[PDB]
């Protein structure tokens, strides 16, 4: 109940009406049928202020949707630089694989956040990772000419 | 369903889904901003992954990055995929569709996947959809 | 035993030969809100024909062009499926 | 409220563009054998589109060219649907 | 079978299948005689009456007769007729079929019964089936 | 049992196998799914001989199948001049009408079979007959380039 009225409010990215549900108690670990959370949702839309709130009222932050993404995954997808850094401060794994072996140093490397490539590596991530394809995010980032992340990732390496 | 007639879907992973988005358009080929792609493009990532497949999207593609793309998914192995879809956005004209460059013939692209071509595809469905153009005709409809 | 080189492929286009594909510049090609809508709801349920056929009609009833211009107002747009395959599809 | 006037048409061609369409001299051609065959047995019991894929396996997968010609022997081929159906089509 | 995604199969008649069966050509086309077509025309007759269709088969039609029949058929009452069929068998190349005397296009051909010059077999299946080559490639098959 | 071996023996022209069939108790009006009778198929086939036969052992001259073609139909389609004599000598209805309205005047009108269409005329076939598509013979004939017989029906129609 609370629970659909709070993913869509952080969705919307409506800082108010969030810290209004979780205060009347809205589950902050709400998910819709994907396993898609608030925190989620948050950190794909970037919505900073709200990550912070739902943190706050302990989301996990580690949640792993239908697809075995994290919100991490999503930050570092959508490209949230402030975010990324948030969520790993909080204990956010970042070395997750979804369910096709991508971790959120792919997600990075692929749509060329170097930034985000830069603090994960800093943050332990793991540069040799393959994904059920086989392909490291150095892989990626040579497949969509990513050439300064490319040789970020090639150095990190040894 | 009787399953002697279906394809078979037992595999490890549905499969890979490429998404070509190409939206802004080399001043040359005189071709304007695709606006409305990108909602496209997001959309179709998140239908084709609640369907199963592993999407990637690359953006505003060389002909010879198309080219590349998907030659290289030809030449991985989907031994334990159950199938392969691509889908291109885009300008177009009869048989061909644009990169941001130029027009690249879509049988071109396609080629890559021939069964004898591919053979971890080999017996399994090889899906392309295709918004382009294929021409200047308007259909003014009927009542 | 042999199967042609040329089997298993499908083709779904936005738009039949010869004819323009038509894009709402701020909710996207007609074709792809169809595709979407009709996977959405029956994705994992129907086969990719059941689906496409659905995607068909969709453009073609639930879409007209709008313009100032008479030549691009009031128009119409079917998809076409190119179909080799060789056995029923479902997403399951 | 319009429909296309492409809308509603389906082409069941017995082999792909650009590519030759195999006939038998004794027993008639492949596709329409296969066709006959699905159509004899299931015409009235499955949609038109599941009609034409079974049609597409039988043609891919029990026919094969033979010559004394190198140049034609064992070859295959592939049916080809276009579906600009709006509709599922049962012939009930 | 949910009836408002199935077309509307309650009228009176199943309708019209037109097969043309062109076996003999013109010496000047420098075709050959299609041996076995005739079995084709005879078992397609008798499985598309098995359907409910009123089959009727025109043999070596000359390219105007095709098109002549064709714009007869697009011109008649389809009004209380479910849908409408038209088989060709003959000689192709791509985009074309054989007449006795030539070739023409299959677009010509299927162009009478586009939605505003056919009213009555409006928002009605219009199936074509074309046995006929589309040019000369040959597929060497994978095993 | 004996019916399809009658229908089998018939269809493909065996004039004993029929005649030892019939003698043996054979149903003469058998009939497979789709009312298909041994005298439709020697009809169609143009096996003279068992026509006779059937006939002698009160085959319906007048069998009408799922598709409301008779024997006379079939006999008048694929041209079978001898036939079409015999079946009218023992009563076919000249002017039976299948499924789609077509009466044998129109297939014969339609197939080229001038002989046929003449001893149908005789034998007092309705010119005038319009089958489901409002086609009269007359218009078959013409639509398929068989001119003199057309000329035989706009005659025979005044």
């Amino acid at each position: 109940d609370l629970g659909k009225k709070l993913l869509d409010a952080a969705s919307a990215g409506q800082d108010d009406e969030v810290r209004i549900l979780m205060a009347n108690g809205a589950d902050v670990n709400a998910s819709n049928q994907q396993g898609w959370t608030p925190l989620h949702a948050t950190a794909e839309y970037g919505h900073l202020e709200i990550v912070d709130v739902l943190l706050a009222y302990g989301a996990d932050v580690n949640a792993s949707d239908s697809y075995g993404s994290t919100p991490l995954h999503s930050a570092a997808w959508a490209g949230h630089l402030e975010i990324v850094d948030v969520l790993l401060a909080h204990g956010a794994d970042v070395n997750a694989s979804d369910n096709y072996g991508w971790t959120p140093l792919h997600l990075a490397a692929h749509t060329g956040h170097l930034e985000i490539v830069d603090v994960l590596l800093a943050n332990g991530a793991d540069v040799n990772a393959n994904n059920w394809w086989g392909k490291t995010p150095f892989d990626l980032a040579i497949d969509n000419g990513n050439e300064d992340i490319a040789e970020v990732l090639q150095k990190a390496a040894k | 369903r009787v399953p002697t007639y279906q394809y078979n879907m037992n595999f490890e992973k549905l499969g890979k889904c490429i998404i070509i988005n190409n939206k802004n358009f080399d001043k040359v080929t005189g071709m304007g901003v695709r606006n409305g792609t990108d909602k496209d493009a997001e959309a179709l990532f998140k239908c084709f992954r609640s369907l199963g497949f592993d999407v990637i999207v690359y953006n505003d593609c060389s002909c010879a990055k198309m080219q590349d793309l998907l030659k290289k998914a030809s030449e991985e192995d989907h031994t334990n995929a159950a199938c392969f879809a691509c889908i291109l956005l885009s300008h177009g004209e009869e048989n061909v569709i644009y990169g941001k460059d130029g027009v690249t013939p879509i049988k071109d692209l396609t080629a890559h996947f021939r069964g004898d071509r591919c053979k971890t595809l080999l017996e399994k469905p090889k899906l392309f959809f295709i918004q382009a153009c294929r021409g200047t005709e308007l259909d003014d409809g009927i009542q | 035993y042999k199967i042609p080189v040329e089997a298993d492929f499908l083709f779904a286009y936005s738009t039949v030969p010869g004819y323009y594909s038509w894009r709402s510049p701020g909710r996207g090609s007609w074709f792809v809100q169809a595709l979407c809508s009709i996977l959405e709801e029956h994705g994992k349920d129907l086969e990719i024909m059941q689906i496409l056929t659905r995607v068909n009609d969709r453009v073609a009833r639930h879409f007209e062009s709008q313009s100032d211009d008479p030549h691009f107002h009031e128009k119409k747009q079917i998809p076409c499926v190119v179909s080799m395959l060789t056995k029923e599809l479902y997403f399951s």
